């Protein structure tokens, strides 16, 4: 009873219980990618990788680096702010290459339906110069 | 009425004469537009200021925000684009989208053209792919990240 | 989806792409034709002409690497075609063998953009197509008198192996060795009295690793393996013999269904029972 | 030592359509053979294994396999749905019965064996992802 | 020979009713660990009923195999009531154990 109270999981599965989850899930993910379902393979691989991390690099390399600008006052706080809403950006950003300005994903998907230049007004045509 | 003063004084002040009152009116109207959550009108006002601050030569005399962030690659620790699907300084492979397995391209804005890079887990997806994934999910799609990017 | 007189003289391969949306038909007319096969419509796209000889096989690359189609022909030149902005164009040339290149097949996408080039002089070559800095194709003498087919083993998890069918009554399994930086021989399989025409590995591995080797003595052997490193169980597909020479073997993408291609212009389908008796499961003729 | 050139062949696709070409002009035809393939695209478009309860995944899969005329798969999902029933209140005997080797785990092991012999990779990986998503 | 089929169908139907009643009376006192067992037994009986109406190793959802496995889990855990209930209801139609073991279990109960 105490051990059941000390268990947040519905089941205490092990690798001995499911010996071949990795190969079967990976092969079905390949079969799902051969169909027009590219999100289901990501879901099933996320489940498999979550269990693999539970009992124990194609998406690496690029790290986003803030420009270490020697500032004194509010522009230190205003460096890490979105250029559409002036809120702090921390997840799911949009970065241009010609001008080094952030946007939120929602702010970018709202602004580029109606705008053509950078919302900070630097004169950069970000739909044609973000590479 | 600071609205009319701002919209009139942006036509000629930073192009011709630096005065503190116009800057006060511009900042007050931008803070008012942010107060009413009219962010689109603030952005249009800023791009109109940048259009109307251009001289006869073409030099922009308005005050713009300094450069904020840039993308590294951690193999040569340089910028991947100069202000291809490979780094232009060390040739290392760019990370792929987690959905369609397509890499980053470096060389009217469609959604399926830019990566929506998270600044916490540093994992990138196309914006259409990120919208399609994060609409029905709340975790990073990469195998081994726990970061709610949306 | 019925296509009539796609090529003027003869046909050698017709390989669907990864999504089942584009079909690459090659022939002896030195021509490769791309068809959009969405729905029942089979609208032609392009009429690629690069080869100086009859074209044997083509193989689409993964969409991970883009719209890339490899090709092999009688002249020993491996031509590689990429469609950029709707404009199909040749990119790279792989002419390393002194005879006709017989089999071309891309590696599984976990291994990178690697091409299995097998030629009729008994030599095979695995070549990588990355950027402008192309790699040296590693060449090993697979067979003594000739190699007519070469197919890859699937990457069920996130070493690399490929089957190699020769012209000297043999089927050879090759394994990558990191110390030698090449492919070393793993096992040697002898079950044929004639030239092994097509060797095909099963893309799905549930409790067994299947093979399908066909040869000119009108027979089919299904070589299975229970463990990761174990002996191969040789078993027949028919108690009798096939009417004509067997050319091709193409496994189903999920579920071990085998599509043979005899010399009588007749595709025979085979599906295993629960016991292990290879009952026929269909037939396509003309 | 170039072999005799071939004139016919085949190329499978992910939906079970067998694209066969033939010689005597040249003819390319496609024949549907999805009934010989256990894994079906129609179930993957309707299976759910994350955005519900652990009982909800198996009940939804049972309904999907029932509406597509798959009796054994529907009964397997129904039995797994019965074995994954929980409630708002927490009693320890449900956890003790779940962690027992002769319940749930035995069913999953025997179902993996049975669907290995039936060559059903879709049902194998679906059983694995449901039993791992039910773990929480 | 149709009378035997009709008797078997009626036996399956009122055994489904008995299983539903047992599941309900377990759910009355809120012990889900045996309500799940009787729901499994009810659905196995419904599967057998639908295959009687419609008319290598056995699957784990086969009626005899699943009922025997639930019996074995009950007699290993120590649930006397559940194993004895299964021995009354599903012994003649599904030969679970020997007659000696079943009769000894009923006598001990
Ligand atoms: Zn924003
Ligand atoms: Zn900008
Ligand atoms: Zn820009
Ligand atoms: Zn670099
Ligand atoms: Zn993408
Ligand atoms: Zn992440
Ligand atoms: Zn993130």
């Amino acid at each position: 009873i105490i051990e059941a109270y000390e268990q947040e999981d519905l089941l205490h599965l092990e690798v001995s219980d499911i010996p071949k989850f990795q190969t079967y899930i990976y092969q079905y993910s390949k079969l799902l990618f051969r169909w027009g379902l590219p999100l289901e393979r990501v879901k099933i691989l996320k489940v498999s990788t979550d269990f693999r991390s539970s009992y124990s690099s194609p998406y690496n390399g690029v790290l986003t680096h803030w420009i270490e600008n020697n500032e004194f006052g509010e522009e230190k706080f205003l460096a890490r702010n979105c250029n559409y809403c002036d809120l702090r950006v921390t997840r799911s950003s949009f970065i241009c290459g010609n001008c080094q300005h952030v946007l939120h994903s929602s702010c970018a998907r709202i602004w580029w339906e109606i705008g053509d230049e950078c919302p900070s007004g630097c004169g950069c045509n970000c739909p044609e110069m973000f590479d | 009425d600071v609205q009319s003063a701002a919209l009139i004084s942006i036509f000629g002040s930073p192009r011709y004469f630096r005065d503190q009152r116009v800057d006060e009116w511009i900042q007050t109207y931008r803070d008012m537009l942010k107060s009413w959550e009219l962010f689109s009108m603030r952005a249009r006002f800023d791009v109109l200021r940048s259009k109307l601050s251009r001289t006869k030569t073409g030099v922009l005399t308005a005050d713009i925000k300094p450069r904020q962030i840039y993308i590294q690659c951690q193999n040569c620790k340089q910028n991947i684009n100069t202000p291809k699907y490979c780094c232009p300084h060390c040739g290392s492979s760019f990370p792929r989208c987690a959905i369609c397995l397509m890499p980053l391209g470096t060389s009217k804005l469609k959604l399926n053209e830019w990566f929506s890079f998270c600044l916490s887990c540093n994992h990138g997806m196309h914006a259409g792919h990120a919208e399609e994934w994060f609409d029905r999910h709340n975790v990073c799609p990469t195998p081994g990240c726990t970061c709610q990017c949306n | 989806v019925v296509i009539a007189n796609a090529h003027n003289e003869l046909i050698h391969d017709a390989v669907l792409d990864y999504y089942g949306k584009r079909l690459a038909t090659c022939s002896s007319d030195k021509t490769i034709k791309i068809f959009e096969v969405e729905g029942e419509t089979h609208k032609l796209i392009d009429t690629l002409t690069g080869h100086e000889g009859p074209v044997w096989r083509v193989d689409w690359a993964h969409p991970k690497f883009g719209t890339i189609l490899a090709s092999c022909s009688y002249d020993g030149k491996v031509l590689i075609w990429k469609e950029e902005n709707g404009r199909w164009s040749q990119i790279a040339v792989h002419a390393v063998h002194s005879a006709s290149v017989n089999s071309v097949q891309w590696a599984p996408h976990e291994y990178g953009p690697l091409l299995l080039v097998a030629s009729s002089d008994g030599k095979v070559s695995v070549v990588e197509f990355k950027e402008n800095g192309t790699t040296s194709p590693i060449i090993i003498d697979a067979h003594a008198i000739g190699v007519n087919s070469a197919s890859w083993a699937p990457a069920t998890i996130e070493s690399r192996k490929f089957v190699t069918g020769g012209a000297d009554n043999l089927v050879k399994i090759w394994k990558y060795n990191s110390d030698a930086q090449t492919y070393v021989l793993e096992s040697t399989l002898e079950g044929h009295s004639d030239w092994v025409r097509d060797v095909a590995w099963s893309p799905t591995v549930l409790l067994r690793s299947y093979l399908a080797s066909v040869s000119q003595d009108r027979t089919c052997i299904i070589w299975t393996q229970d463990n990761e490193q174990g002996p191969w169980k040789k078993t027949l597909l028919k108690e009798e013999k096939f009417p004509d020479v067997l050319w091709r073997a193409s496994w189903s993408l999920s579920g071990n269904v085998l599509a043979l291609s005899g010399g009588d212009n007749k595709v025979t389908l085979w599906k295993e029972n629960l016991e292990g008796k290879w009952e026929p499961a269909g037939e396509v003729h003309q | 030592t170039t072999p005799v050139p071939n004139g016919c062949g085949s190329c499978w696709t992910a939906t079970g359509e067998l694209f066969c070409f033939f010689a005597n002009k040249n003819l390319v035809i496609s024949k549907n053979f999805s009934s010989l393939l256990s894994d079906r695209k129609e179930l993957a478009l309707e299976y759910l294994f994350m955005d519900a309860t652990p009982e909800g995944f198996a009940r939804n899969n049972a309904l999907v396999a029932e509406k597509f005329d798959l009796d054994e798969i529907s009964h397997c999902w129904q039995i797994l749905s019965d074995m994954l029933i929980d409630q708002s209140d927490y009693d320890p005997y449900t956890t003790i019965w779940n962690n027992h080797p002769m319940g749930i785990k035995w069913f999953i092991k025997e179902a993996i064996v049975y669907f290995e012999r039936q060559q059903n990779l879709q049902m194998l990986a679906m059983l694995c992802c449901v039993i791992l998503s039910a773990r929480r | 020979v149709e009378a035997e089929l009709q008797e078997k169908i009626q036996t399956l139907v009122d055994l489904i009713s008995i299983a539903t009643h047992n599941a309900s009376v377990y759910l009355s006192i809120d012990d889900l660990t045996n309500f799940k067992i009787w729901i499994l037994i009810r659905d196995s009986l419904l599967w057998d009923l639908k295959w009687m109406t419609s008319s290598i190793a056995d699957p784990p959802w086969d009626t005899k195999k699943l009922i025997k496995q639930l019996y074995n889990q009950a007699t290993e855990t120590g649930n006397v009531v559940l194993t004895v209930n299964i021995l009354f209801l599903f012994q003649t139609i599904y030969q679970i154990t020997e007659i000696d073991i079943a009769k000894d279990a009923i006598a001990h109960f």
